[PDB]
């Protein structure tokens, strides 16, 4: 039961190697290998079929079928009960110790989990069959008393090392529209009616390495941006993004939350491809994607959602609940504090987070010199329940940045105190 | 023969290792002198590794196949892939050295119990493995009866008892 | 030409592993090695199929098919000619030397007997193929010189370790009759009519561990009992006696002739299974079979058949030639002496064998305390011509038991000599 | 990506070695421990060893292979030959040992050129052998994510270009 | 070519390791270095397990077969059951080794003689097992024409008289 | 481009193991061995195919079927696309480093040619697939510097040990003649009127060990004499030679040059088969073969072609161009110097050699002793431009003896300067 740090949709988790089941189910068998002998156990794959095991949580959605293509879409495991790998494990005793070799089949588990609000709708396992474990000791005395113990509960146990490794997959249920020209440091992209139907993807790469900025039309929805996972290498042309078809992504930034009014500011590479995709709107008027490069310390956000903070003429608690980003990672806030701009300090203002702890970053951003600048204001060390006050200046903009330290639930709050 | 657990059926694992009795040199044997490393071995697959069944009134042989591969290794799925073991011996200087193979069984029971002791016992013996005895000899040298011959059958490693309760 | 100190009956023996024909007709072939080299020959079973040989005395009785059926019986042979069994001889020769590598094909030698009355009247050899030989030396001169050697006689050697491991099995021409019931202390059985057209076997075993006294009606005909080879642990039930079909029996005691009036003092234990063959008997009426527990110190004759002497009324010679027990192993002489009994010593009695030696105890058999009683008389060192007088009350009756100590002949005969 | 060669276009070997992005444990892995010596492998033929093209606008799957085919290896031809890898290694004593296998393989381009840099790529990877990875581990111990997984495909070797123009 | 036995036919055994001439290369060498362990070997079937009949006026193929079967190994029938013989060696350090395969043979001889001599011989060769011959070499250096040719069958074992009398 | 000292005819050169294509067009592949781990490539005959290349300079004649027909006839190649032979590599990476593994397929190569005038004809190379090659080294830094280097020429390198094995084949398409009977000190054979429509070969053995003329009538055509390889052992009969079809035959001596009248003087031996290939004769007369038993010093001539010299009654040059023999062997030349026989020298004789260079031994040969007698007159070190006069007897007939120290050209010339 830990916190995933990540948006909705689908996931295949590696959760590691060396799996078995119970009661010596997968047991191969053992042999005993007296003193100055050595003795072997081989799966030769004279056969070439395997048993893989799965398990589901609803079987008409997650359908063994159905997960394999996700596992291929991740992982991309080609052949699911067909094995030409051998292993042979080998051990001679030594000239004064019997020793007993026990050998096992062993199983990779993989596990597809449908991730919703922080919560996991649907869940698949997958374990495919692997190349074995094998456990040598002591020839046990065969006078060893015969302890009456019961069979233990039904289920599986790990024997291989530690391992979580976490990929995304595309919801193969939602669209992907191609720019297939490289974005000029300003695009803008027509999101087309379907949108109005199910959530879509857009895949593109950039013409120059740098950060951008990406947002809809006034903000809304807010966006999410994924990399696609060993896209760099491979095949190029010069003026056009090439497909390969890579359906494996890593998230980079953004959230599921449908009032988080925002807009993303990522470090992105002219040799990767990246997916955005773009939830369901059901308006009847067209929406647009806005690229943006940046140039300046605006890049200090570097991979961040930027929430846009709303209603803040009221004074004291601003709550603000978003997806936490996790350990290390940014989370932004943009404020435009309310009155008009001359030089007074506006209801002097205190930040602070409640669920997740987080460094923090204060900056001022400069609207109008030759493109944007940041400030750096003031830095906190820890932002749960801190109250250093700060005075604004009405009318300005300002940008807080956490980076967070303990990730304790699923969403972050913020909360932009207006003291006086 | 007592066995301290409440009244009714139980199918239990007694372990790996298990030998039978008067089929010790069935496979054959081996005959390696003066420094030679002898090897045996044996890939086991259906038509040659075979269970054996002594099933009891209560307790037919589909009741303990069923009982054993729900609880236990599912040795009839396992018997379709074969799997390999080998044994290997270097024969002394100017000796010379007998290795003999045997195979090695799971041995699994269903047994009924009254709450002293049990009542009724079914016996599955499932191929697992082999196992090797091996001996230096001349030919002018007698050896023991006992080192050729298995009387009554026995377990090589330590023998368990590992239960679970059919229909609770 | 050795004494097989057994009972009529089919008997398979194993003569150990390691032959071969001569003449090369096994020879795999030969490797040369050089030095600082390693060679290999390999059996690895592409073919299943091996090469059993055969000979038989009589190849109508014992016909390949039937042999084969035998030992399956005595060993559960279960392939007789596929083998999935792999061999392999591996072998570096030292910087110095060159070395020969010679392997051949090896076979187990099984020898089926029909034995009667001493005698082996069938006889046939199944030679199963076993998992070869090989034999390193010092690789020979190629100019070594030429000597022109016959070829030798067709046939086998041996060329494995010394071993004889006698087997009976259940003649399947012989019905089993089975009491299921475990037998309580006294139990009686009626043996059936078909008794009359040829011998039979009843399996049983005993409620209770302990020494039986087993005979039949009138001490005619004598019994033999063997017990069945692994029948301990093993299926169960509690008053129900658990066949497996087990047909390799080990003889215990009992012997054949006819006109040896007798009954048999065995240690029967609870978790083994037991045949008693009965002989043909071609009577009209009917017999049976008494088993008897027995307590007491009548347990001394433990395992042994316990002849009854007749006709003793005349002095001097009295001959009784009986199967041999093997070394270490009892035979027993039961003597009701002549005259009324008082307690005058009847013409004194001096007691020998003739052609087995043995160590010997004489016993005086109490008849009526609770239970019978072995008073212990005198113990003899050696048996054979043996000339030391002991006098015997007249109507007591006296129990002579014969421990073998050298096995010169298939019969022992027992001298119970009447002095004055 | 500056490439000092002649206006056209080549067929150019990478060098063997390549392996995969997101595959590395697709073939699973293998646990051993106190001494024990284990060993992987695979016999490599034409249903499990499949080849990636990543083919291009003027360059597709028939053009790369037919030029690929023609200054190098004939990979089809060689295909249909069954050949054998493996690896071994002897677990630690008192400590376990984790191994997995991966596939290695030939990377090919071909590539069209103007004189400062390279306009267009196709790539392909033909099977070539296997790699393992090793690491001791206990149960309570944690490793390294990049140890299971490869983000962006590499060369384990050193990495090659060895280059022929296509119609001179 | 003298020989001490009476008149008559015989069959004789001339021993195994006899090597043929001028199929010395005809199964391929090996190529090896710096510690590489080389292994050559093969599994003998009856497609490439070839007898040798040189039959003479009175002795034809089926009379040397069926007497050489009668008295010494039946080759026929060992024949349909595959069996495989294999050599190893490492190469030295910093240099390379060439290793090479022929098969090996035993040779059988049906004679006829008056007394004196052998007037006249028929020769089977029979397939045996292999014999490898390996040598450390360089680019530079020349070998021995020897090495690789052989111009007259020989033994590389002693030979062999082993004989038995046609219808004695 | 070396000189090859043998007849016209065809030859199949074995010139080593060890070949294989530019390019790692024979890489099966290189493994990547982590120190203390072992790795291992396994050629394992799964299918028994091979694919053995071939090229042809003339591909109607010397076809790929044709060509394999002559490398049966020489090596005795009996399969040609199938084996059933393994090989494997394996390699334990040391402690401290990394270790790379390269295994490629390679070949034999075998070189057919049809060899006329000192010229190659018709050229054909079959590639025989053989066992292999690795290539271990220290494992290369993954981070070593790309080098653009260009593909090289399509070909073949020679990876194996040096080697270069000529054996000659009979031509095919010229009969067999065969002289069953052992020949006596003394033979004539008829030549058969096929010899008009193109050469043939005549089998046969002598009788008795010894050294021997051959000729035929009038001393032309020029014979060539070969040996059988591997006739010896063997099939047998008294009065009967053994054919075993060897078609792999050694050049002893002899040569093509239609001009050359001479007789062959040759060491034979009675447990081998000798072939002599007699040229295609155009005349309607019949030709003999003529066999001469030689007892005496003649044999100091042991395998030499003894040129008659004619027409040297003019004084001064006198050339002789003959096919060379290889270093270490012999060409003799015969001359009855001329004018009539009483004891005055001759015009002074010198003796020269032009192309290669020669030992030299001037014998006079004695004409009606008992049978023929070589008297030594003088040696010479050095032949080349050789200057020292020499007196021989007018009307006797007097042997040069050639040994040949350097192989410069096809062809030696010998000069008889005859001085004054
Ligand atoms: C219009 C607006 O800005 N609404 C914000 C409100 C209120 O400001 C807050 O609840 C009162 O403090 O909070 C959220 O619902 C929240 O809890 O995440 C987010 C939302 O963006
Ligand atoms: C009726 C009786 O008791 N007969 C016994 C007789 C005589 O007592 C003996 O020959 C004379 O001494 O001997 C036997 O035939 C014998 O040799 O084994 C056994 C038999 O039990
Ligand atoms: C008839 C005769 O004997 N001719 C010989 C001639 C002349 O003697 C020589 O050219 C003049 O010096 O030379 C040859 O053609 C030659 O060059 O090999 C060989 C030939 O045997």
């Amino acid at each position: 039961q830990t916190i995933l740090p990540y948006p909705n949709g689908l996931y295949v988790i590696n959760k590691g190697d060396g799996y078995m089941r119970t009661n010596d189910k997968d047991l191969i068998g053992t042999l005993l290998i007296e003193s100055s002998t050595s003795g072997s156990i081989i799966q030769p794959r004279l056969r070439n079929t395997t048993r893989p095991l799965f398990n589901t949580s609803n079987p008409t959605i997650f359908s063994q079928e159905y997960t394999e293509a996700r596992l291929n879409d991740a992982f991309n495991i080609q052949l699911f009960n067909t094995s030409t790998t051998l292993f042979k494990f080998v051990e001679e005793a030594p000239t004064n110790k019997n020793i007993s070799m026990k050998v096992y089949n062993t199983y990779e588990k993989y596990e597809l989990i449908n991730y919703q609000n922080g919560n996991i709708d649907d869940k698949a396992e997958y374990y495919l069959p692997s190349l074995g474990k094998c456990e040598v000791s002591d020839a046990p005395s065969p006078q060893a008393p015969v302890v009456e113990t019961p069979v233990d509960q039904d289920g599986f146990i790990q024997t291989g090392p530690n391992e979580n490794i976490i990929v995304g997959v595309i919801n193969p249920s939602e669209n992907i529209e191609e720019i297939s020209t490289p974005i000029p440091d300003d695009y803008t992209y027509n999101i087309p009616t379907s949108i109005q139907n199910n959530a879509c993807y857009v895949l593109f790469k950039v013409n120059t390495t740098g950060v951008y900025k990406i947002t809809t039309k006034n903000n809304l929805p807010p966006l999410i941006i994924y990399e696609a996972i060993g896209s760099s290498n491979r095949n190029m042309n010069s003026n056009n993004l090439s497909n390969d078809n890579i359906k494996a992504i890593k998230y980079i930034t953004g959230l599921n939350r449908s009032d988080a009014k925002s807009y993303l500011i990522v470090s992105l590479f002219k040799d990767k491809n990246y997916y955005i995709r773009i939830p369901q709107i059901s308006s009847s008027t067209t929406s647009q994607l806005i690229f943006k490069r940046e140039l300046g310390n605006i890049s200090d956000l570097a991979d961040s959602t930027v929430n846009i903070l709303d209603n803040l003429n009221t004074s004291g608690t601003h709550y603000y609940t978003r997806q936490s980003p996790d350990v290390g990672n940014y989370i932004s806030y943009q404020l435009t504090i309310p009155g008009d701009f001359n030089n007074i300090a506006s209801s002097i203002f205190s930040f602070r987070t409640r669920n997740n702890q987080g460094i923090g970053t204060l900056y001022r951003l400069t609207e109008s010199i030759n493109g944007y600048n940041l400030i750096t204001i003031n830095n906190y060390s820890d932002l749960l329940n801190n109250v250093e006050p700060i005075s604004l200046l009405n009318g300005a903009t300002y940008i807080f940045r956490v980076k967070v330290t303990e990730l304790n639930n699923y969403n972050i709050i913020f909360d932009a105190y207006r003291n006086s | 023969n007592n066995v301290n657990l409440a009244d009714g059926n139980y199918v239990v694992n007694r372990g790996d290792g298990w030998i039978l009795s008067r089929q010790n040199q069935n496979l054959g044997g081996n005959i390696s002198n003066n420094g030679c490393t002898a090897i045996v071995g044996d890939l086991r697959i259906r038509e040659t590794a075979t269970p054996y069944y002594y099933p009891t009134a209560s307790f037919n042989e589909e009741y303990i196949k069923n009982n054993v591969q729900n609880v236990f290794a599912n040795f009839t799925e396992a018997s379709e892939i074969p799997i390999g073991f080998e044994f290997s011996k270097t024969a002394p200087s100017n000796k010379s050295l007998y290795m003999y193979l045997q195979y090695t069984y799971i041995r699994y029971e269903i047994i009924k119990v009254l709450q002293n002791t049990v009542t009724e016992r079914a016996v599955l013996y499932v191929p697992s493995l082999g196992y090797v005895k091996s001996i230096e000899f001349n030919s002018e040298e007698q050896i023991d009866k006992n080192f050729y011959f298995t009387s009554q059958d026995k377990c090589i490693l330590n023998e368990k008892f590992i239960y679970k309760k059919i229909d609770d």
